[PDB]
């Protein structure tokens, strides 16, 4: 005689996950650098039109 | 836009007290000469901070101008006794010094200055933490930190490291550690005031405040182009002087201009003057502000 018992805990309703993402709180830390006009890279045309990925 | 990166105000001395070997080519430091402690400061891809702020002074010039003091000993020899104070502050630093260099100066913790020394013929390595054996060997020193000197006398000895969540950064034993402490080499800002400790930073707010100062004008000698010429020989407004001098509105507003009746052309340096700092919400004036890559111990847990 060989028994094969399957224990049942309870009846649960699991939630099927689909789209997920990691998020949280963030506080930006700004760094100022006031450069004079015609001093290295500080200009009237290159200070205005400045790219964010450079 | 002025290519006056070689003209040094004040006096123009870059050789340090302790390795006076290259004093025959860097005295005075001008457009000529091949000083090993100034050529790497303008190369593209090394110290861009000094490239942006080059019309002021350096740490060596600050030492020669009685601004930054020197530790005891100022040049700790690496091959002498068994223990020297200039080692715990050197092993924690991670830099990259080129080959064919004998000495390597850096900033200490007590606000003074302490460098190393290797007897001939020893050269540095890829990191500079130890001098091994052997173009020719340069008889100078390599700047280990990206900082710049300036003329200032602002007092600030009542300030310490302003870093939160940091166990022991560099050699400073701040707070204790009870959990997981990091050790990754990360860049950290710092600013040492007059007669103070190696005060670190967290938020930097640089600015440009120019002023009519004698150590803020550059010029080159004219002759039958960039030539060396001393600025101290420029007459004042109706005063006296040896030779002649001339310039624009900035140079002629404080000095005497003779137009074509001179031997040089003094021009106002871009950005030279007074560079202040904003620490703890109070505007201050540092001495040798810069960056360094030391061992930062951050408490993660």
């Amino acid at each position: 005689t060989k028994f094969l018992k399957i224990k049942t805990v309870s009846s649960e309703l699991s939630c099927r996950e689909g789209q997920s993402y990691w998020t949280g709180s963030f506080s930006p830390k700004c760094l100022s650098s006031r450069r004079c006009h015609l001093v290295g890279e500080c200009h009237v045309n290159r200070c205005l039109s400045w790219r964010d990925n450079e | 836009e002025d290519p006056h990166l070689r003209n040094r105000p004040g006096k123009g001395h870059n050789y340090i007290d302790g390795m006076t070997q290259e004093d025959a080519t860097c005295k005075p430091v001008t457009y000529a000469g091949a000083c090993s402690s100034f050529d790497v400061l303008l190369e593209k891809g090394k110290f861009p901070l000094f490239q942006s702020y080059a019309h002021h002074r350096t740490l060596l010039e600050a030492v020669h101008d009685t601004i930054i003091a020197k530790a005891d000993p100022p040049s700790c020899d690496l091959q002498s006794a068994h223990g020297n104070p200039c080692m715990k502050e050197k092993l924690v630093m991670k830099t990259h010094c080129p080959n064919d260099y004998q000495s390597a100066h850096y900033l200490n913790n007590d606000g003074k200055m302490a460098s190393v020394k290797c007897p001939p013929k020893y050269e540095l390595t890829e990191d500079c933490n130890f001098c091994r054996q052997m173009a020719s060997l340069k008889k100078g020193s390599y700047p280990l930190q990206d900082l710049f000197c300036q003329s200032s006398e602002d007092d600030g000895s009542k300030l310490k490291t302003k870093m939160k969540g940091v166990c022991e950064v560099g050699v400073q034993a701040l707070k204790k550690c009870d959990g997981q402490l990091s050790t990754a080499h990360e860049v950290v800002p710092f600013a040492v005031f007059k007669n103070s400790k190696k005060v670190y930073l967290d938020k930097l707010d640089l600015k440009t405040e120019e002023n009519l100062l004698p150590d803020s004008f550059v010029c080159f000698e004219h002759k039958g182009e960039l030539k060396s010429f001393d600025i101290s020989q420029c007459p004042k407004i109706g005063g006296h002087g040896s030779k002649k001098c001339t310039g624009d509105a900035a140079f002629c507003s404080a000095y005497e201009c003779t137009a074509q009746y001179a031997n040089a052309y003094c021009s106002h340096a871009n950005g030279s003057g007074i560079v202040q700092i904003q620490v703890s919400g109070v505007w201050k004036k540092p001495l040798c502000v810069g960056y360094e890559r030391v061992v930062v111990k951050r408490e993660l847990s």
